[PDB]
């Protein structure tokens, strides 16, 4: 076999307490990221706190774009492709600031009949995209601890 | 060397002082106060600037006068002329018969009198000229009776304007305006086979702090009139937005090709708003409306495409906090096709969520919705729906796995009205009052395994992530509820784990299923994710049904492992990336949908992308209006190969192209070919675009539109030296997206 059950936690132990900072702390990305952090057992502190030795995740711009990816033989839209790009940065006490980002791709067939149903489907896809963006950002945290450690070796 | 480095070789450099009075002369006479004079060659400095002359002749009663070779320069300008004056208290300055150059940016000319005014925010020129072209090059210039420029609002503004190409005037305007600085339209001209000669001549008006308009006459020579384009951009306590209002008073092409209409007017209104106030109030507008169905077939614009079947009209206002949100919205749709007038709208929709974590070991949430559904037709059903969704879950986790148990109650009340036309035409009746109450139960379980991948490269690691979910929802007949909001969703790999088959609340299918999948990831020695692949399937223990089971399929089988899906990404390098996705459905006996891309990007101007998209004929039957199965333009599915590419030549050309091909038709969907040549003071672009743009019902074949276009823009009005690639790459239907 060779396989083993993961011993080290997905969020690195230096980030088991961290600060979540956003221009929109009540909105969709902040809610997706906060739930993803809590499922990993992270303790989250407020943007202003008495601690000075706690890392922070600062959530930046989200861009969502839908474009026609495909057309029927009359040239009307068959499929939209939706891309969500999320930029964030991770700040470590007394150390350099590490950029991280997520890129989420989804698609759906249009229907000009049932336009109201397709908008509910698009809103539901966008809600799922914030969850995949939050996963992708959390899966990038081990690379920040690797770069942090290697910056001392350099 | 890049175009910036070629143009900046003609732009004058500042470096003489250091940046953050002293005087030298051949001779000096008169006492220092009032009438001191310096005779023979003189240079004088103060901080950021120097003045130089054959004579300087002061007075105080504070004024400087200067005669012979008067030359002044600083960190923003050079001024030269035979005579000059300045007031040292007000900072006002004059130079007579002079020439000027900007410092650190392009811009030069002459005036009979050059002035600095208004705490030197304004420069003003009598009988002035302006060009962005480098010294010794005069390929265009603008000449005025008066020119003003404002350094704060970054605009030049000119009265009795003549535009010259070489020495020859080709335009006059009694007033004209040019952008001059960093702070998106610029004066522009086009020729095209679609509209013949065109121009775009934008004017920028500051209305108040951080709200500004761009009123833009757009001429189209094939047509009767100037289109007036009217972008308004703003910031506010409620957030930021853009409005547009395109208008043609009448349109000869629409009057010729759609005669006997009540009026010839063509217009578009677009309003976008988004933002948050006090971190708690959220405002959004996503609204487009047009005069007639054909507007986007006729007019190239940012705010829709000939590719579109409807214009969307959303408004919403919401309150959101950490533990609660409520949003009131309107969703409306202008459908362009005359084939069916039916279009439902939510007028209004109220959505509410409340969240309460740590209630014992449980986390709880409740979702509520109230919506009123209205139709464009007088004879379609109308409804009020109230939905309530109390939810409880128990998240258990450790280092290597998790299990999440969730229970919901799905409670919905319908009051449906205007039923007589439907119930007099259909065998299964709609009911006035319907109550639908359903329990839902979900168990989602995940694990993670790791392995050393030293077979591939030193220190790499492989992760294996198996997931299994059980879902239960008992059957309810819902054929007595009209489907106002519920589209059939698409099963991507992450979609294999939804608790919903339809995107709204008018159809909730029975569920009795296990969904199973695995993801594997490869990480390098930097712990960066280099590769992933995911594969999964849904096994159904009972037919997933709503009482409205009206779908064809190709097999009668409704149990077992019916749905399969998978996805992959490979980050081959920082420059190469490969993506792929597949769905298969045993009810269709076929691959349902698939897509792929491979991409190479060196930089913003050097890239190649190859992509493929597929949808099965049987998937079109199952998921789209029944007549798509019969119509030749829809029934064949999708089997589209695309290639998109950009590359620079000789640091000044960019060549861009795209080609999309239907493999079932053996015919092109779109092809595009852009060539832009960029210089320091102009860029010229050729843009070819051939697209599918309709269907000929009398002959059963595709209608193509060909645009052969040529365009010219001015340059060095701003810091822009980019070769135009990312704009060219999004000019067509099927526009480029970065797949790395």
């Amino acid at each position: 076999c060779g396989w083993h059950l993961r011993d080290t936690t997905q969020v690195p132990s230096t980030m088991k307490v961290m600060i979540l900072d956003s221009g929109d702390p009540n909105g969709p990305l902040s809610r997706a990221v906060r739930n993803q952090l809590r499922l990993n057992g992270v303790e989250l502190l407020d943007k202003e706190t008495t601690r000075k030795d706690v890392p922070s995740l600062r959530l930046g711009k989200v861009s969502i774009a839908k474009d026609t990816a495909s057309v029927f033989r009359n040239g009307q839209t068959a499929e939209y492709q939706m891309i969500m790009t999320v930029n964030a940065t991770v700040l470590i006490p007394g150390r350099d600031i590490y950029p991280i980002s997520a890129k989420v791709f989804r698609s759906f067939f249009d229907n000009p009949q049932m336009a109201l149903a397709k908008d509910n489907e698009q809103d539901m896809i966008v809600k799922e995209m914030y969850d995949r963006a939050a996963e992708q950002l959390i899966r990038k945290l081990p690379s920040i601890r690797a770069a942090d450690i290697r910056s001392d070796e350099e | 060397a890049d175009l910036a480095s070629q143009c900046m070789l003609g732009v004058p450099s500042y470096d003489r002082p250091l940046v953050q009075v002293t005087i030298n002369a051949d001779h000096a006479k008169g006492d220092y106060p009032d009438d001191a004079v310096f005779t023979g060659s003189v240079d004088i400095m103060q901080g950021n600037s120097r003045l130089q002359a054959d004579e300087v002749q002061l007075h105080q009663k504070r004024t400087v006068d200067a005669l012979g070779n008067v030359h002044y320069d600083d960190n923003q300008v050079i001024l030269k002329g035979p005579k000059g004056w300045a007031n040292l208290n007000t900072k006002d300055t004059n130079v007579w018969e002079g020439d000027y150059q900007m410092v650190g940016r392009q811009g030069r000319g002459k005036a009979d009198l050059m002035k600095q005014r208004g705490e030197n925010r304004y420069t003003i020129l009598d009988n002035g000229s302006f060009t962005s072209c480098l010294p010794g090059s005069d390929t265009w210039s603008v000449v005025g009776s008066e020119i003003i420029h404002d350094r704060e609002e970054q605009v030049a503004e000119i009265w009795n304007a003549r535009f010259k190409v070489g020495p020859v005037p080709i335009f006059y305007s009694p007033y004209l305006q040019l952008p001059v600085g960093d702070k998106f339209l610029i004066p522009n001209a086009k020729y095209t086979t679609t509209n013949y000669f065109e121009f775009y001549l934008p004017y920028y008006w500051n209305i108040a702090p951080n709200m500004d308009a761009t009123i833009t006459p757009h001429y189209m020579h094939r047509r009767g009139n100037i289109m007036w384009e009217n972008e308004f951009r703003y910031l506010s306590q409620a957030g930021a937005g853009l409005m547009e209002l395109d208008y043609l008073p009448s349109d000869k092409v629409y009057e010729d090709e759609h005669p006997n209409d009540d009026s010839s007017r063509r217009w578009l209104f677009y309003w976008n708003h988004s933002g948050v106030m006090d971190q708690v109030w959220r405002f959004n507008v996503d609204y487009t409306k047009v005069s007639d169905p054909s507007y986007f077939n006729d007019f190239d614009n940012k705010y829709g495409s000939s590719t579109d079947g409807y214009a969307t009209q959303k408004f919403s206002v919401g309150y959101a906090v950490q533990n609660f949100n409520a949003t009131v919205s309107t969703k409306q749709f202008q459908v362009f096709s005359e084939q069916n007038t039916s279009s439902y709208s939510a007028e209004p929709q109220l959505d509410v969520n409340y969240y309460q974590n740590d209630v014992g070991p449980f986390d709880t949430r409740i979702y509520g919705q109230a919506v009123h559904f209205v139709n464009t037709r007088d004879d379609m059903p109308e409804a009020t729906r109230v939905h309530l969704e109390p939810t409880i879950n128990l998240p258990l986790s450790n280092n290597w796995g998790s299990i999440n148990t969730e229970a919901k109650l799905l409670a919905t009340h319908y009051q449906q009205t205007n039923l007589d036309w439907y119930n007099s035409r259909n065998t299964t009746k709609l009911d006035e009052s319907v109550n639908r109450v359903m329990p839902q139960f979900k168990v989602d379980g995940k694990m993670v395994f790791e392995r050393d991948m030293e077979m591939l490269a030193p220190g790499y690691t492989q992760t294996l992530e198996p997931r299994a979910q059980y879902l239960y929802v008992p059957y309810r007949d819902q054929s007595d509820i009209y489907n106002y909001d519920s589209s059939l969703l698409q099963s991507d790999y992450s979609g294999l784990f939804r608790d919903r088959t339809y995107g709204g609340l008018d159809r909730i299918a029975s569920a009795n299923q296990v969904t199973t999948g695995v993801t594997s990831r490869i990480y390098d020695d930097a712990a960066v994710e280099r590769f992933n692949i995911s594969v999964g399937q849904i096994y159904y223990f009972t037919e997933s049904r709503t009482g409205d089971d009206n779908i064809t399929w190709e097999n009668d089988d409704k149990t077992g492992s019916l749905v399969w899906a998978g996805d992959t990404y490979w980050r081959i390098s920082e420059r190469w990336g490969l993506r792929g996705g597949i769905q298969y459905d045993t009810r269709l006996d076929n691959v349902a949908t698939s897509n792929s891309s491979i991409e190479y990007r060196r930089d913003e101007d050097r890239l190649v992308q190859l992509n493929y998209r597929y949808a099965s004929p049987e998937y079109i039957q199952a998921t789209l209006p029944k007549y798509y199965s019969t119509a030749e333009q829809y029934k064949n599915g999708i089997s589209q190969v695309g290639a998109v590419a950009s590359w620079p030549i000789a640091d000044r050309w960019s060549i861009v192209g795209a080609y999309y091909y239907d493999t079932n038709a053996n015919k092109q969907a779109d092809s595009m070919l852009g060539v832009q040549y960029s210089s320091c003071c102009y860029a010229i672009r050729v843009g070819y675009e051939r697209k599918l743009n309709g269907w000929d019902n009398d002959k059963q074949h595709a209608v193509y539109d060909n645009a052969i276009g040529f365009n010219i823009e001015l340059r060095g009005l701003s810091s822009n030296y980019g070769l135009g690639t990312q704009e060219m790459l999004r000019s067509n239907i099927l526009p480029y997206q970065n797949t790395l």
